[PDB]
């Protein structure tokens, strides 16, 4: 159930 | 581009290590490469076997030149993923330099992509809202077919990540890629040899690379035959290249491959030492000074061993099979554990009792249905993998539920009892002794008559009704256990006087005993039903009990010098104590 997230900004 | 990698390239360098065999292979890629539809060749096979060698061979033998001309001249680009995943940081990054290496592989139209670990491909570049997997980029050239690219994949994957979505398994033409014949490794060793001799500036024997193949395929079952064998050859170059001296051996011949196969199996290795050659002579008569009778099971024990070091041996069974019946107080326990300490070897001991349950004999090969926990490891399998040279006993086999006997019955026909996990357990070292207790009854009970009859043969029979004849088949020997005979008896008591006086020693305490006071006390103790247990509790009341309390309280606190005599007349012992 957890699981890791990665983001990314706009610019 | 920096991700991507011309393999082309590197094999003008010398950075591809050359293909030999896989002709066939290499041709139905090459077929596929050139078919109108299903362009993409998917090379699936175990690991270790070569399908990555494959796709960089194919590079290797264009530069070349050995191939057909049509594809004379075609580019093979090997992708880097993790620095497709680098600089990802921003929105869009990974699209350009997906997107950016797509075009550039459409217009040449002679570049083909190989990707390793093919795979990997179906999760990446899903950060965050567009959510555009990298498989969803290269799905529609692959759909017209513009675009040629090379997989691979192991059979554990293909059937749980890649065949889940059909868009990209029905572009792709499934290839099966086994392991090669013994004959074929042979001639691929020899083919990589010049580059690993180099390296080691040293030169392998013929025999010794056949030797390679056979014993590795033999003993080392957790992998493949080429990668395999190939690792005891690169080892064995090294062994030698560490010599004291800068170099003690300038060629690898036969004999010492084996000893890189014994560090990597652990089995005691061929070309047996004096330390273990005078061991396993004198192992007879070590065991017999703390086993008295019962010479019949050390012999059984000892020479099993004796065959297995000496190269006579079963091929796939375990060095012996043992099942050890008889009466109570004899050592059918006691040789098993001391044959483990003569050997120096780790003493596998399985309290069978303990095991009545169904569930419970799973434990060995495995753990519960679902476990959720990660610890899904057996516990006899586990075992023998740590000590593959070992003594498994497993006493009080009796009480076992029968689904034990059916995990034998593997065990000594074929020596690997594979666990849920995939792993094989390698019993052919590990001496299999088991210790019953059934018909004991029998041996103990008198019978209705002036005299008392052996009952032996009446306790064998309950043994067989529970040992099934198959057991009993694959059993090397069935040892019955005799009754200690009263000379015997006398030998005991001087074992377990020693191991007071080891106690004593402890304590700065010496004790003498007088013969005569040594009979009293196995005149007293001896049973012939109950074996040696009875001994011990003689000399606990006897001997033990009277020291104890002076020991804790008396002349024996901080002395020794202990002298018992048994005087006649009144047929008790009489315990001298010395301050000291
Ligand atoms: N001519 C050859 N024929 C067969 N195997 C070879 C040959 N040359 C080298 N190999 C072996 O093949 C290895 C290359 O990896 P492969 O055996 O293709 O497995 P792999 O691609 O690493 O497997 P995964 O990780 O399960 S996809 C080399 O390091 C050798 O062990
Ligand atoms: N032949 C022997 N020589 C010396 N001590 C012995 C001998 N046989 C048994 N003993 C001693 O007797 C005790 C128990 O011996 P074990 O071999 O462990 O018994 P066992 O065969 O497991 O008994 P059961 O009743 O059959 S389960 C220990 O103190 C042993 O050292
Ligand atoms: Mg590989
Ligand atoms: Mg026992």
């Amino acid at each position: 159930e957890k699981v890791r997230d990665a983001l990314k900004p706009p610019s | 581009e920096n991700f991507t990698t011309n393999l082309n390239q590197l094999a003008r360098v010398g950075g591809i290590d050359p293909l030999i065999g896989r002709e066939k292979e290499l041709e139905r890629a090459i077929q596929v490469l050139c078919r109108r539809r299903k362009n993409n060749p998917l090379l699936v096979g175990e690991s270790g076997v070569g399908k990555t060698a494959i796709a960089e061979g194919l590079a290797w033998r264009i530069v070349q030149g050995d191939v057909p001309e049509v594809m004379a001249d075609c580019t093979i680009y090997s992708l880097d993923i993790g620095s497709l995943l680098a600089g990802t940081k921003y929105r869009g990054d990974f699209e350009k330099r997906f997107k950016a290496l797509l075009k550039q592989l459409e217009q040449d139209t002679n570049s083909i992509l190989f990707i390793d670990e093919i795979h990997t491909i179906i999760g990446a570049g899903a950060a965050s809202g567009g959510q555009v997997d990298a498989a969803n980029l290269i799905k529609p050239l692959l759909s017209s077919g513009k675009i040629r690219v090379i997989g691979s994949t192991t059979y554990q994957e293909f059937s749980n990540i890649f065949e889940k979505d059909r868009a990209l398994a029905r572009r792709f033409q499934k290839i099966d890629i086994t392991e090669p014949s013994i004959e074929e490794t042979v001639q691929i060793i020899n083919g990589l040899k010049p580059k690993y001799e180099a390296h080691h500036d040293v030169r392998y024997t013929a025999k010794a690379v056949r030797a390679a193949v056979e014993l590795a395929v033999k003993y080392i079952n957790d992998r493949h035959l080429p990668d395999k064998a190939i690792d005891v050859i690169d080892e064995a170059g090294a062994r030698a290249r560490l010599m004291p001296v800068s170099k003690r051996k300038k060629t690898v011949n036969v004999a010492d491959i084996e000893s890189v196969v014994a560090r990597i199996a652990r089995i005691p290795e061929k070309s047996v030492s004096q330390s273990d050659r005078d061991t396993l002579k004198n192992l007879g008569d070590r065991l017999k000074m703390l086993v008295f009778g019962q010479d019949k099971a050390i012999e059984a024990l000892t020479e099993a061993i004796k065959m297995a070091r000496a190269g006579l041996g079963h091929e796939h069974k375990p060095v012996g099979s043992f099942l050890f019946a008889g009466p109570t107080g004899v050592g059918k326990t006691e040789v098993t554990v001391q044959l483990s300490k003569a050997l120096g070897i780790e003493l596998l001991r399985f309290d069978m009792s303990e095991y009545m349950e169904r569930h419970t004999v799973s434990r060995l090969i495995g753990a519960p249905p679902g476990y959720v926990g990660f610890d899904q490891g057996g516990l006899l399998t586990d075992a023998v993998i740590k000590h593959p040279h070992a003594v498994l006993l497993l006493d009080e086999i009796e009480k076992a539920h029968p689904d034990v006997f059916n995990i034998l019955l593997q065990v000594m026909d074929n020596g690997t009892l594979t666990d849920n996990n995939g792993r094989k357990a390698d019993f052919r070292n590990v001496v299999l002794v088991m210790t019953t207790n059934a018909g004991v009854r029998e041996t103990e009970r008198k019978s209705i008559g002036l005299i008392h009859q052996d009952n032996s043969t009446d306790a064998m029979e309950e043994i067989k009704k529970i040992f099934t004849p198959e057991f009993r088949n694959r059993l090397d020997n069935i040892i019955w256990f005799d009754h200690l005979s009263t000379d015997v008896i006398h030998q005991v008591v001087d074992k377990f006087i020693v191991e007071l006086q080891v106690q004593l020693d402890q304590k700065g305490v010496s004790l003498e005993v007088s013969q005569e006071a040594r009979n009293w006390l196995a005149e007293k103790g001896y049973d012939r039903a109950m074996g040696a247990r009875p001994m011990a509790r003689v000399i606990q009341d006897n001997l033990k009990k009277p020291l104890a309390n002076e020991l804790l309280f008396g002349s024996l606190v901080d002395g020794g010098q202990v002298t018992v005599a048994l005087d006649k007349e009144k047929n008790e012992l009489t315990y001298g104590f010395q301050s000291a």
